[PDB]
RNA sequence: AGGGGAUCGAAGAUGAUCAGAUACCGUCGUAGUCUUAACCAUAAACUAUGCCGACUAGGGAUCGGGUGGUGUUUUUUUAAUGACCCACUCGGCACCUUACGAGAAAUCAAAGUCUUUGGGUUCUGGGGGGAGUAUGGUCGCAAGGCUGAAACUUAAAGGAAUUG
RNA sequence: GGUCGGAUUUCCAACGGGGCCUUUCCUUCUGGCUAACCUUGAGUCCUUGUGGCUCUUGGCGAACCAGGACUUUUACUUUGAAAAAAUUAGAGUGUUCAAAGCAGGCGUAUUGCUCGAAUAUAUUAGCAUGGAAUAAUAGAAUAGGACG
RNA sequence: AGGAUAGUGGCCUACCAUGGUUUCAACGGGUAACGGGGAAUAAGGGUUCGAUUCCGGAGAGGGAGCCUGAGAAACGGCUACC
């Protein structure tokens, strides 16, 4: 220590930070496409979703709430951004 | 304004040695005397074609404004033509080299020329004493909005 | 709750300085801030300093040259007249030939030298030596 | 923070930097206002509106996507509510504390936690007024807000 | 920090709270109630004079073993009773009942001094002629 | 004031001890202890450390939440889960080392960023006693609480540490 | 540099200023002293570095006088006018010295000449006055908005 | 609005309205309080004093009333009461 680079930090070092304590703060959360075996529609979902959003045809259940991010139903697939 | 008995005392109300002779008609049929207060100030319309009388208006009476010009926020219309303004300062305190807040209550004249509410600034000037408490009267109004008109319910 | 961003600023440029840091990081960073640093990057006190830019209200990261003894606010910002500015220095700078107190006058943020060039007064910000 | 207790959490919300997100949303601002009105019509509040509309949508921030804020764009479409939102469920939590209440006497915890309440929602009604969203002289009573609550 | 006021508008909370906190001290305390003129054998003043009541004999404070010969004396102008110490070798054969003396401090501004308890004053003067002076035999006490 | 009232136990009784013991000890035992409806508002109510904010040091733990895994585990002997392990992270009760710093010192991660003295703000103190007394006010059914002097008196009282 | 470390300078160093341009307010007429002249029908000789260019026809005049198509409000800070004398600080003056005082000094004394009796400060508030960083305040959200 | 005053003014009167001040400390109590120029001390900031040579106010044993006069509610003027 007692000579840093704080303008340019490694990547390991801010992944490892806290959201808000990074050099600029930003968001770690994302958004999903996502896919259910019933059709072919593709749902736009949010990581920490903190709802139970629910498919045009499978329009029942797709995700369910938890503590943080969304635990995605055993029957779905998906795809990050 | 205009209704509402002007003569609504025992005495006739009238500016004085202003003749408005009934043998000649004019277009107008009376006649009124007013003055520009001066340092700036500017007669109102209202004074300039009221039918008020107020013995003590600085546009239309006998008082003359002459010496301080004060300026401060109105915090009481509650009696007739005089109004209470409230002087707000900071008083230093050499050995602190600190301020405190300090105010007055000034009472003042209010001319029917102008309309006041409370929170309204306005400047006033000295004149000679009209009552026990009030030596000055009111100039201009310096209010736009009053902080009354924006308040309302929203539809 | 924060109230002097400024003085959170020079509390962290001093403890930096003092625990012989080469930088320091500060937050909010204002514009009255940047100013302090910039007449005592002028005076030489510190090095380069970066204006990060996120989207709320700005940081700074000041290279610090170890030349700084120590600096910080005068809060409240007193009225200073043009005589007692001599009595502010005589109070708060160590000698009379280095160090500066830092004012807001009308013509700008200035070191009290500029001040008395500029026959300008005003309210006092801080100190530097 | 924490202004009635000891608490000391961050826990907020990052949004991004970029203020023109998310380079990869389709769907038209109009067709995200139509949203809203409809989502307002429903029934629901600008809250849980940016909710819905993050979770099953694209729509990341409103404020971004659309050149307008939720509450702005209610306003502007008619459907603002008479009070606003947080004090709305300030009210409805007191409500909620009276009614234990007036069974349970000697929940001295809910006394407590009934003043603390009650002195949030002056507070902010106070500032309310200030900023003119509520009208002058309105008043939380503690007789009416029953009926302000429904 | 510091637990008081900084701010430039908040100059009446300092003034008030030093006038509240002045009370604290003792010559304060003294000057704004005015004790001396109210609660004080003499009236302010840096001498009075008295009328002998009688002589006594006062016992030294530890570790001193004495007979310290004091007067109590009643002031003329306000009629209190104090007790008055008459400072050399001899001179209480000087002051004699029903004589007149004048009296000043010890010099402690109250606050008995010494090994002498509860005495504040001394004899200066005893029928008009100084007590040094009758000490030194410069002087005699004149019959009346 | 009503109910309850096992236990323990201001008062009291009583046996010891003792010079005396209307104390300690032993055996009983009213009020209390419990409860309801009302009062009271005081504690060494203590971390004897006001509250809000920023920064400064090196670690191992632990509680709650969350994130991730060339991780394991009872189920399918290769499933969410739950439970453990590792790496983080936010918040919390705290600990260990040392103080670079502070302090009269004991000690303190704040009691630091203080003669290089200014982040915001509330309350309190001004040698020891008299005295939290007197009086006035105010609250209480009372006990008492809150507010709260003066005369006078006195050279120390007091803190931390050292040696005996 | 004939001027024995002794009195320098538009080739400038760093300052303290003002003005103009860069998307840059000075809202706008009233009559003329012909904008710090964006017009050379004329024309002024100092015999070859570069600031001492005459009668300038008008010609788009903010460096100027109160009538209102005239004013967001302050805190703060600069400068200035005044703020009795005495007292205070302080200049001069051999009261024999001094505290003082405001006197005195110089001619050939032939009938006289002359220095003075300074200066500074005296706060807050008020009054003008340059500045617009710091701190507050106001504006156009059901446009009852601005510009002609 | 009038009266009175040298004159403004609840200065007073008639009628009317219900106003005015206040924790930014009104109102009340105390002052061994006349205010100031100033004085003592004083690194800076301050603390204390100012009955008393100059300025302003007030009073002439205590109150009140008044005459004469440009000017007095005078007291080395008058009148009454104490
Ligand atoms: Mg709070
Ligand atoms: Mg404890
Ligand atoms: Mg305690
Ligand atoms: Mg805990
Ligand atoms: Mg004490
Ligand atoms: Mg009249
Ligand atoms: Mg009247
Ligand atoms: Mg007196
Ligand atoms: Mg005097
Ligand atoms: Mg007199
Ligand atoms: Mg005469
Ligand atoms: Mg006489
Ligand atoms: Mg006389």
């Amino acid at each position: 220590v007692l000579v840093q680079d704080l303008l340019h930090p490694t990547a390991a070092s801010e992944a490892r930070k806290h959201k808000l304590k990074t050099l600029v703060q930003g968001p770690r959360s994302y958004f999903l496409d996502v896919k259910c075996p019933g059709c072919l529609n593709i749902t736009t979902v949010f990581s920490h979703a903190q709802t139970a959003v629910t498919c045009e045809s499978c329009s029942t259940i797709l995700c369910t709430p938890t503590g943080g991010k969304a635990k995605l139903s055993e029957g779905t697939s998906f795809r990050r951004k | 304004s205009t209704e509402l008995t002007v003569q609504s005392e025992r005495a006739f109300q009238k500016q004085p040695h202003i003749f408005n002779n009934p043998k000649v008609k004019t277009s107008k049929r009376t006649k009124r005397w007013y003055k520009n207060a001066g340092l700036g100030f500017k007669t109102p319309k209202t004074a300039i074609e009221g039918s008020y009388i107020d013995k003590k208006c600085p546009f239309t009476g006998l008082v003359s404004i002459r010496g301080k010009i004060l300026t401060g926020t109105v915090v009481s219309t509650k009696m007739h033509r005089t109004i209470v303004i409230r002087r707000a300062y900071l008083h230093y305190i050499p050995k602190y080299n600190r301020y405190e807040k300090r105010h007055k209550n000034v009472p003042v004249h209010v001319s029917p020329a102008f309309r006041v509410q409370v929170g309204d600034i306005v400047t006033v000037g000295q004149c000679r004493p009209i009552s026990k408490t009030v030596r000055f009267n009111v100039v201009k109004v310096s209010a736009a909005a009053g902080k009354a008109n924006k308040q309302f319910a929203k539809f | 709750t924060r109230s002097s961003v400024l003085a959170d600023a020079l509390n962290a440029i001093n403890n930096a300085e003092k625990t012989g840091k080469r930088q320091v990081l500060i937050r909010p960073s204002s514009k009255v801030i940047i100013k302090f640093l910039q007449v005592m990057q002028k005076h030489g006190y510190i090095g380069e300093f970066e204006y990060i830019d996120d989207h709320r209200s700005g940081k700074i990261v000041v290279q610090l040259n170890g030349r700084l003894n120590k600096c910080g606010v005068i809060s409240p910002r007193f009225n200073v007249k043009i005589g007692d500015i001599e009595k502010w220095t005589a109070n708060l700078l160590p000698a009379r030939q280095f160090g500066y107190v830092i004012l807001t006058t009308s013509a700008g943020i200035m070191d009290h030298e500029e001040a008395r060039r500029k026959h300008v007064s005003g309210k006092i910000l801080g100190f530097v030596y | 923070g924490r202004m009635h207790s000891a608490g000391k959490g961050i826990s907020s919300s990052a949004i991004p930097y970029s203020r023109n997100a998310p380079a990869w949303f389709k769907l038209s601002s109009e067709s995200v206002i139509e949203q809203i009105v409809k989502y307002a019509r429903k029934g629901l509040t600008p809250s849980q509106i940016g909710v819905l509309l993050r979770d099953a949508h694209g729509v990341t921030q409103a404020r971004v996507i659309t050149g307008n804020k939720i509450m702005r764009i209610l306003k502007s479409n008619g459907l603002a509510p008479e009070i606003p939102e947080d004090l709305y469920y300030l009210i409805k939590k007191a409500v909620s504390v009276r009614k234990h209440l007036e069974r349970n006497r000697k929940d001295k915890d809910a006394k407590f936690r009934l003043i603390l309440i009650e002195s949030r929602i002056h507070r902010l009604a106070r500032y309310y007024r200030t900023v003119a969203v509520l009208p002058p002289n309105w008043k939380y009573e503690s007789a009416t807000a029953s009926a302000l609550v429904n | 920090g510091k637990g008081k006021p900084r701010g430039l508008n908040s100059a009446r909370k300092l003034r008030v709270h030093r006038r509240n906190n002045r009370w604290a001290e003792n010559n304060y305390k003294k000057r704004l109630l005015g004790t001396a003129f109210k609660s004080s054998p003499f009236g302010g003043s840096s001498h009075a004079k008295g009328i002998v009541l009688e002589k006594l004999g006062i016992e030294s404070k530890q570790p001193n073993s004495a007979i310290r010969k004091c007067v109590r004396v009643q002031l003329i102008k306000n009629g209190k009773k104090v007790t008055a110490f008459v400072p050399n070798d001899g001179c209480l054969n000087f002051v004699d009942e029903n004589d007149e003396v004048l009296l000043a401090g010890f010099g402690r501004k109250g606050k008995a001094k010494g090994d002498i308890p509860g005495v504040r004053f001394k004899v200066v003067k005893v029928s008009g002629v100084s007590l040094l002076a009758l000490w030194k035999e410069k002087k005699e006490k004149p019959r009346s």
